[PDB]
């Protein structure tokens, strides 16, 4: 008899849903903007250091 | 217990950084 | 505290960040993350010495990106042995095996236990990678090369914890596990994007990063409509489409981390404290997925080293058979996502019950973190009662109740939403994979906080 305590979970799961505040377009922008600029920052950083250390990886080893 | 700053890690991090590229440079002068 | 105690002796051996004595500006803090950054990355692309031979193999591919490692480098054990200490001694203080302590002597020695665990996974982790087939034969290579081998892992692995002690300290903007875990995972995706590096399997030269591909096929093709179906569709390479359903994880997974529930909360002690408690859907981050992962990836590798040593036997055929190898059947070919739409209609009882399994174990996981972790309904609502917090609409008596009536349910559904979104992910084929992309914006998300904070304190 596990049907009821999942429609149980899933009727809490829609209700909390609909009580959730869900993010504006405005912060939906912001975040994706923020979001956006660190995996730019983070994610160039990094290829910028593979891509200089490849010649030096090729030298030595 | 070593209460360190981040200057003796900075430093430590490149020293190691050094040693083992100065490593591969004698192995390399060794090999031939 | 018993256990910390006597173990006290052996934490007393290993350094420590200086604590700053004056709040460390925003810039400064920036630019001691950056520093940090630059030297993990550094340090992430430099070989090691003693490797005879890295043709061998791999056996812990499958997390390498969301471990921040990468194999034959420096950082190859990456962050797995801080993370495992962190978890064992989270189970430890949860579990009510030893005491957190609100002393500044008991978190010396929390904080001092927690650094020597590590160092102990950072040795047996460095042992059973030489001790595994990789570098070579390690008899072949001789001990001195192997113990050179384990002492740069070692003084890798104290590097790595000197560095995420720095940022967490107050040197830096947030936690050195976050930041190396987000940053591997953006090179990754990144690099899949624009990358110089050219293969040739006949038809000619090929960049393998996606736009550069692209713009390569336009050039080459004088825009011709193959050209962008095969920079699109191009199955041997990283391609667009993947690039794509990237992207759209990434936006859903933002729209969803928004998800919260704003609890009006008033202060009784300090009146007038009127403010608003956040349950956030996602209410443990990225703790079932990382769990999730570490579980799944442990289990290949046990399965892959069973079917070596005790190939033939039918426990380790039933726990998983494979044949980069991949599982056919088993235990871990359940596990494991569906190579495509057409491996799901050939077998659609695998992609169910993958389904089934990914959701049900971070939904576990989230509910099992949050009474491990001390989030549990009745640890916010003790710390409601400490701090004088009580709900307006509420009564004071009636905290606890809706605490459990929202904590518990958040946990559970953000974690079917967590897992959801992984599997979306994996089905999608989107570069970075489920875990990698859900880690990365969970982490971008809490320095974006960080920056919101610390911002509008200054
Ligand atoms: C984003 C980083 C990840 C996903 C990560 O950090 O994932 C490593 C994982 O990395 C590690 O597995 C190692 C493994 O470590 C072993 C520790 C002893 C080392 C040899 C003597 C694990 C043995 C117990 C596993 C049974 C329980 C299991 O399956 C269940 C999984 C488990 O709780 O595991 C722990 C670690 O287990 C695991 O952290 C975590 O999930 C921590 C999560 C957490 C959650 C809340 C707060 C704080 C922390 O050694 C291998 C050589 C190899 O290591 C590598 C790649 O170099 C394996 O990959």
């Amino acid at each position: 008899q596990f049907v009821e305590p999942s429609r149980q979970f899933v009727k809490d799961s829609i209700r909390l849903v609909k009580r959730c505040t869900k993010p504006d377009r405005k912060e939906f922008q912001k975040i994706a903007m923020a979001t956006a600029i660190g995996f730019a920052i983070m994610g160039f950083i990094g290829f910028f250091v593979k891509l200089i250390h490849i010649p030096i990886n090729n030298i030595i080893v | 217990g070593l209460k360190v700053g981040p200057v003796p890690v900075l430093v430590m991090s490149l020293l190691f950084i050094a040693s083992v590229f100065m490593l591969h440079i004698w192995g390399k002068y060794t090999r031939s | 505290i018993k256990f910390l105690e006597v173990i006290k002796p052996f934490c007393v051996i290993l350094p420590e960040i200086q604590k700053p004595e004056r709040k460390i500006q925003f810039k400064e803090k920036v630019l001691w993350t950056a520093i940090t950054l630059f030297i993990f990355l550094v340090c992430c692309q430099i070989p090691l010495f003693g490797i005879m031979s890295s043709d061998s193999a791999d056996p812990f591919y499958w997390m390498r990106v969301i471990l921040a490692s990468n194999r034959g480098t420096l950082m190859e054990l990456g962050i797995s042995p801080i993370v495992t200490s962190g978890l064992i001694m989270q189970l430890l203080a949860g579990a009510k095996i030893i005491e957190v302590g609100d002393t500044p002597k008991d978190r010396a020695l929390f904080n001092g236990a927690q650094k020597l665990f590590g160092m102990i996974i950072t040795i047996g982790q460095s042992i059973v990678y030489v001790m595994t087939g990789m570098y070579g034969d390690p008899s072949e290579m001789g001990a001195g090369i192997c113990l050179l081998i384990t002492i740069q892992l070692f003084v890798a692995g104290l590097i790595v914890l000197l560095l995420d002690e720095l940022l967490q300290k107050g040197y830096g903007l947030g936690s050195g596990i976050s930041l190396f875990i987000a940053t591997n995972i953006c090179e990754t995706i990144v690099w899949k994007a624009f990358s110089p590096t050219t293969v040739n399997t006949g038809r000619g030269m090929e960049f393998e990063g996606a736009i550069i591909a692209l713009f390569h096929l336009l050039a080459t093709r004088t825009d011709k409509v193959r050209a962008l179906r095969e920079a699109f569709y191009r199955q041997n390479l990283p391609n667009l489409m993947n690039l794509i359903a990237t992207i759209f994880v990434f936006a859903v997974v933002i729209y969803f981390q928004g998800f919260r529930y704003e609890l009006p909360i008033r202060s009784t002690k300090v009146r007038g404290q009127i403010g608003i408690y956040p349950i956030k859907l996602f209410y443990t981050s990225n703790i079932p997925i990382i769990l999730q992962s570490a579980l799944v990836s442990n289990l290949y590798v046990i399965s892959q080293m069973l079917s070596a040593r005790f190939s033939g036997n039918l426990l380790v055929s039933l726990l998983g058979t494979w044949s980069r190898a991949y599982p056919v059947g088993g235990l871990c070919y359940y596990l494991s996502p569906p190579e495509s739409f057409g491996s799901v209609l050939e077998d659609p009882v695998h992609a169910v019950v993958y389904i089934v399994f990914m959701l049900g174990s971070c939904a576990f996981f989230s509910k099992t973190w949050i009474e491990v972790s001390g989030s549990s309904p009745r640890d916010i609502a003790k710390q409601f009662k400490d701090q004088g917090m009580v709900i307006n609409g509420k009564r004071e008596t009636s905290i606890y109740r809706e605490l459990k009536k929202i904590i518990p349910t958040a946990a559970a559904f953000g974690g079917l939403c967590i897992g959801a979104l992984s599997v979306l992910a994996d089905f999608l084929g989107a570069i970075g994979s489920g875990t990698g992309i859900l880690l990365a914006v969970t982490i971008i998300y809490q320095y974006f906080e960080i920056f919101v904070k610390e911002q509008s304190e200054v």
